[PDB]
């Protein structure tokens, strides 16, 4: 409710630039022009805990060098820290500081945002049933998140059916869900880390995106969880260590005892190249999830490493890499560094060969193999799932563990 | 006429062992083979067994080769060094026997008795002693009713008592018709069951036949070993002026050895009037035919 | 017979044997273990005790079933030649080749006393515990099986006895028996899988699975990995033995036929002993 | 030193024995056979130099290399004992164990002259065909995998002594081997699985570096992955498999000394 | 003194097959042990060996224990049944059982044509004989400076020519300080060389020392043969009364045995009438000891 001129535009230089001074600044600022903010470090804008704190909607709005502090909690009006419209065009912000109850971030409608380098740990003393959505779009193309840190949130950064969307480099910490993606075509999201999350990757009934190099590390049951998504390109990225237990909310997801790749029911799916690394359960399936591509991704550490659900004979493993089961009995047979010695693994196995690394020593011996080998010839635990065909090598993808 | 060797000699790679040997054998006869320890004698059976091939003749046992089993059914046969399955009863390995023989439990227990084995039956055949191994080995020889034994040294290992209890077992075997064919080295003994004799070479045969007769051209004196016939020095030229020798010996005894022609007359002189004392008389016996045979062969 | 005096025989010292009469429990504790264990999760598996399973057993008695043989049949030639019995053996009214066959079948009669009780037990490991199992056709499983590994035990006796009357020393009679165990088994399985990659690449790919039935081991297998099962899938060098199109008798005889050249070698080299 | 003068015999009686030497042949024919399988796709020894071969040849070594110690010293005391000259040495000035263990060595250099010549030509074979340049590597992981060749073949040779010095005839000599290489090579690991998979809950990891010591035959299979790359180290794993010779052969001259 | 056994016994488990022997021997003695077959003849010298537990006492052999190596150096063995490895040069077996005894090879060839061998030497011995064999059995007894020597039937199978040449060969021995041991069952020509007997019972023993006060306590009678000396009738009735058994035989020859102290005195006036033509007459021996000493006790 107090005005863009509440706040102090100086400009010593102009091209429409304006320096702040240091201050505490109060209210619920309702700036509404075209702004050069070039924030003092000094300056501190304390709300006053009821209200959106920054309404803009005018376009061209540069925002560099700012804090901000206790905005509002009604989040059913969206009282968040930054408010934006539809016609706030070309809108950028940066370097922001934010430790206060509601929403960091709401955008909707509007095109081309860049939000780039920005520490927003809104409010974890909630349980989560409202300690607030972090960065919330709704149909917001041209979207540029970098660098962001964020804490303190509940459920995350929110994507809702945007196209023009981009995830480079944003960490997020401590967090229900750590991305939302509802109905969002088209997506691209880069190199991001959620730290003790209760989810790290939430994608929704969204198609034709590309998911690389983004590491989810020592996260809470749930690691990423494509749903409904066909063309889904899944590259470079990491996995380590989903772990037991639950999320608290269970909206529509079940937070159970860990499962490190949820599957729900792509088309088509070229998941390749990717590391798993010390799940419950690494693969989960759903029976209606079909022709997919898994080739050249790396499976170690996980307990229960793929539940294969289906009652289908898929091999999803087009001549590249059986993706480097730990569990993977049979030496390498052939003289060559092609390997492909039988098919994939998929017994109860793999829990004690993750309890005892040693066995595998005995499962090498040659009176298991022969008896290994007429199990090969005589499946009596029916498994549909042969799902390999081609191990064909040793090691793919040591350079995943680069931290 | 049971066996006959027809001029055989046989090889070992290019090593002879037989210079051409001929040999027959009636049925009444007993044979005594002697020799050498490499003579020859032990592979002699063998080419009455059929364990060999006479590369340099053949051998008609019981007008027949020797490869027909149906001949081997009246043959018995003893080695030398005999050894038997160690783990087993003395009773089971000849039952055994027995089954292979033809005869029944009926001549198992009292071949044992043959012996005198009845303490010793049922007992592991790696406990017994020489003579228990051996009488073993003679009990298999004597299962059934063979009429051709050949007994390739079977004193090895033998008491005195027993040794002369089997020669009694020959000389019954020897009036049921049954020829026996012999070979050993107590040279004593056997002689008086011999009724042919079989001495040979390295590879020839030296002799053949009767025990009278091979003293014949085995022209050997016999011998008087004294002490105090009745002097020295009278008693000493008398007998070496009578074709003989008188070894003047000072502790009044004389050595005196005639050659075996005029033992008749000169005993008369020699122990009718002479004072007996300690005096020992030497008939030439067999050991020293084979003592002469070396020497006319070698 | 005059062959059975042999054959009795050979039973007694056998018994007298007191722990070749223990060559059954190594070789029953090969049955109730796989019928207890398996690949992965395996314990007191009853359900898991199918004709594969007990195919399965058929393809570990494809080592060890050819070595009791040879571990009898090596020295009864050898080791009473220089044992100093034999030349008294000639003696009693039999062929040379009449008590070979007796030392045939006086050790072929104590491994197939083992067979048979060998699994006898694990006939009534199935009324043990395996309940809700057919037993007719494992009736029919154990008859396509036990009778087969007594021949095969049958074939490598007349194997180490070719061997042993052949040589004329102990050791090297060991020391061969071995070496036909190694040939005649794992290399004989490899030279023709290595022959069909790149010499049999394009050259003459016609009449390959007749090529299998000189080796005699895995025609054993071929009888009982086939059998009545029905799967017989990606079977390395069964699927080769997969495509011979002779009959299931064929197999049977040939086997016998195995035995039947055997003996005929024994015959001779034992003459020329 | 005497013991020498037994094993100075059994030089004799391996190559006197002209098919005793020729244990060897096999042992080359393993060696140029599998290292040229090639099974899925070539033959033609592509990957020679990568020990996936050794480590193929360290699998079936398992089989025959305790079975070829057990075909030798299993008649080696009691087949001597049958044989029955042994009691001439007996009364020759002879420790009984001084009998033993020549008669060890003696056969424990049979072998040990087999595998060098019988794998260590295979290796000049592999040194003039595929033209790897590895003279570094296949001095050194040849050596770790053929002293172990015969290493496993001395414990199972000296676990022979244990019941030829024990039985009283041959045959239950080679009956009542079979049950140890029944053991250490196909059920012993096997029972191993079966202890595994009942006690999910029991059976703590750290037990387990201590139990692949008690097999003689899986340490052997532990130490053909040193190139190819543990709880235990290798040092300690070289002399628990020579532990076993020790404790084999007192075993077996306390029971040599009841005969 | 060498070899002394303390009243021990011995047992296979229930079957005590020695009762109480106590025997001792000096440091020059030759040694005669006799009996029957599983008496226990190599059963004793192996309780002098360190092959079986003195089971009811101890030995005491060379002063000493026999389980120790400087004691098992100076004996010499040679068993019954004696066998070698049979593939090799028997040469080179006791090249190599010279390793084992310490001897150099400049013993091994002059031991080899001692026994005789060395015309068939470096051959395999299963392509010797009996006589080979235990020829080559002899030599390995041979080796070195064997001060105990301990021989189990060494004569088996042996020639009669060179069956005495060992037995010279055992007088060459206990000259130069070497007491041998030795059993046998040939029972002559041992006699020239036993210095003490020590025939022995089923068990048991039954008599111990020197030959001649061994025949002090048997009744001995000398024992004369003969055939057609002159008369029938007067030797029968000479002798059915004065003291002897006139066996009354009839072809003009009574064999009558005289008491050995009655030879000396009535055998002039006997063969004076008796004209004597080819009489041996026969001195009670070590062998009719034997007989005596064995139906003694059963
Ligand atoms: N199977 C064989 N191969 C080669 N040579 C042999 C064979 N058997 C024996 N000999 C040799 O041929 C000769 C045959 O003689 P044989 O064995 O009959 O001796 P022998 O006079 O009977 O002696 P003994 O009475 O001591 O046994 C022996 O000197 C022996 O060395
Ligand atoms: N290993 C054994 N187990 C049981 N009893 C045995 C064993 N060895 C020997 N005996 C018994 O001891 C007795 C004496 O054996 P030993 O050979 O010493 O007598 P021996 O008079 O020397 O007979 P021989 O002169 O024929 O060798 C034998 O009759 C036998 O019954
Ligand atoms: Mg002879
Ligand atoms: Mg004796």
């Amino acid at each position: 409710a107090p005005q863009s001129i509440t706040t102090l535009p100086l400009q010593p230089d102009g091209e429409n630039r304006w320096r702040l001074p240091a201050g505490e600044y109060q209210g619920q600022f309702t700036i509404e022009q075209p702004m050069q903010l070039r924030c003092e470090p000094g300056a501190v804008i304390q709300s006053q805990g009821q209200g959106s704190s920054l309404l803009i909607s005018a376009p061209d709005v540069l925002v560099e060098g700012c804090t901000l502090y206790e905005w509002g909690s009604d989040l059913t009006a969206m009282d968040s820290a930054v408010f934006i419209l539809p016609a706030a065009e070309r809108a950028q912000i940066s370097n922001n500081r934010m430790r206060g109850p509601g929403f960091g971030v709401f955008v909707d409608g509007t095109r081309d945002v860049q939000v780039i380098g920005n520490e927003i740990d809104g409010d974890a003393g909630v349980r989560s049933q409202d300690r607030g959505n972090g960065i919330h779009l709704f149909a917001v193309s041209g979207a540029r998140v970098l660098h962001n840190h964020v804490r303190n949130a509940r459920d995350g950064i929110y994507i809702d059916t945007s196209n023009g969307n981009h995830l480079e480099g944003n960490v997020i910490e401590d967090v229900r869900y750590g991305v939302h993606y509802m109905f969002a075509n088209e997506n691209s999201l880069i190199d991001n880390v959620t730290r003790r999350t209760r989810t790290g990757y939430a994608l929704m009934q969204s198609r034709k995106l590309t998911v690389t190099g983004n590491r989810s590390e020592q996260d809470q049951n749930y690691g990423i969880l494509m749903n409904y998504i066909t063309y889904s390109t899944i590259t470079g990225n990491f996995v380590s260590d989903v772990q037991r237990g639950d999320t608290g909310g269970d909206s529509m997801i079940s937070g159970g005892e860990g499962k490190a790749l949820f599957i729900y029911n792509s088309l088509f799916n070229t998941i390749e190249n990717n590391h798993f690394e010390k799940s419950s359960l690494g693969i989960h399936l759903t029976a209606g999830s079909e022709d997919n591509r898994i080739s050249g991704n790396a499976f170690v550490g996980n307990q229960q490493q793929v539940k294969y659900v289906a009652s289908r004979t898929q091999e999803w493993s087009v001549d590249g890499r059986g993706n480097y089961w730990s569990d993977y009995l049979g030496w390498d047979r052939n003289n060559d560094g092609l390997g492909d010695i039988a098919y994939e693994p998929n017994d109860n196995v793999d829990r004690l060969l993750w309890l005892y690394p040693q066995v595998r020593l005995l499962m090498n011996s040659p009176s298991i193999e022969v008896l290994r080998w007429v199990q090969r010839a005589f499946p009596v635990i029916k498994s549909p799932g042969v799902q390999d065909s081609h191990p064909l090598m040793k090691l793919p993808t040591e350079k995943l563990l680069t931290e | 006429n049971a066996v006959e060797i027809q001029g055989v000699s046989q090889r070992y790679g290019s090593m002879t062992v037989l210079h051409d040997l001929n040999l027959n054998l009636g049925e009444g006869e007993v044979l005594g083979l002697f020799g050498h320890n490499g003579a020859g004698k032990t592979t002699s059976m063998k080419l009455i067994l059929g364990l060999l091939s006479p590369s340099e003749g053949q051998v008609k046992v019981l007008g027949r080769a020797p490869n027909d089993p149906q001949v081997r059914r009246q043959l018995g046969y003893l080695p030398e060094n005999v050894t038997f399955y160690p783990q087993l009863s003395g009773r089971e390995t000849l039952r055994h026997f027995a089954r292979l023989k033809g005869a029944a439990l009926t001549q198992v227990d009292e071949l044992l008795e043959q012996v005198g084995l009845a303490h010793a039956a049922d007992r592991r055949v790696k406990t017994y002693s020489k003579g228990m191994r051996q009488r073993l080995g003679l009990a298999q020889a004597l299962l059934g009713e063979p009429r051709l034994l050949l007994l390739d040294q079977p004193t090895v290992g033998l008491d005195p008592i027993a040794t002369q209890d089997l020669y009694l077992l020959i000389d019954r075997l020897r009036q049921r018709g049954t020829s026996i064919i012999l070979c050993s080295h107590v040279l004593p003994g056997v002689e008086a069951h011999i009724n042919r004799a079989a001495i040979l070479a390295k590879g020839c045969l030296q002799a053949v036949g009767s025990l009278s007769q091979l003293r014949a051209e085995a022209g050997l004196p016999v011998r008087i070993r004294a002490s105090g016939i009745s002097e020295r020095d009278s008693w000493l030229q008398r007998w070496t002026d009578a074709g003989h020798s008188a070894r003047g010996l000072s502790e009044s005894s004389i050595e005196v050895v005639a050659v075996n022609g005029h033992k008749l007359v000169l005993l008369r002189q020699l122990l009718g009037e002479g004072e007996p004392e300690d005096i020992e008389i030497h008939q030439p016996s067999l050991e020293d035919l084979y003592r002469y045979y070396m020497e006319r062969a070698g | 017979n005059q062959v059975w005096n042999i054959a009795r025989k050979e039973l007694s010292d056998g018994l007298r044997n007191r722990w070749l009469l223990a060559i059954s429990l190594l070789f029953a504790v090969l049955a109730v273990g796989i019928a207890w264990l398996g690949a992965a999760a395996s314990g007191q598996l009853g359900f898991t005790s199918i004709p594969a399973t007990i195919a399965s057993l058929a393809s570990l008695a494809t080592f060890l079933m050819p070595l009791i043989a040879l571990l009898l049949a090596y020295d009864a030639i050898v080791g009473e030649d220089e044992g100093g019995t034999l030349m008294l053996l000639l003696t009693y009214p039999l062929g040379r080749g009449q008590i070979l066959l007796g030392k045939f079948v006086g050790h072929g009669l104590i491994l197939a006393l083992a067979v048979l009780i060998g699994f006898g037990c694990a006939a009534l490991a199935i009324a043990l515990l395996v309940e809700g199992v057919e037993l007719g056709m494992l009736f029919w499983a154990f008859g396509r099986f036990m009778i087969s590994s007594t021949l095969l035990g049958w074939v490598f006796l007349a194997f180490a006895y070719v061997l042993s009357g052949k040589v004329n020393e102990k050791s090297s009679a060991a020391g061969l028996a071995l070496g036909v165990w190694f040939l005649f088994v794992l290399v004989f399985d490899l030279v023709l899988l290595a022959l069909l990659v790149l010499s049999e690449g394009k050259f003459n790919p016609e009449l390959l699975p007749w090529l299998l039935l000189l080796n005699p081991t895995d025609i054993y297998r071929l009888i009982n990995l086939s059998g009545f099962e029905g799967s017989g899938s990606a079977m390395g060098v069964l699927s080769l033995g997969a495509d011979l199109p002779v009959p299931a008798a064929v197999l049977w005889l040939c086997l016998l036929a195995w035995i039947g050249v055997s003996l005929l070698l024994a015959y001779a080299i034992f003459r020329r002993r």
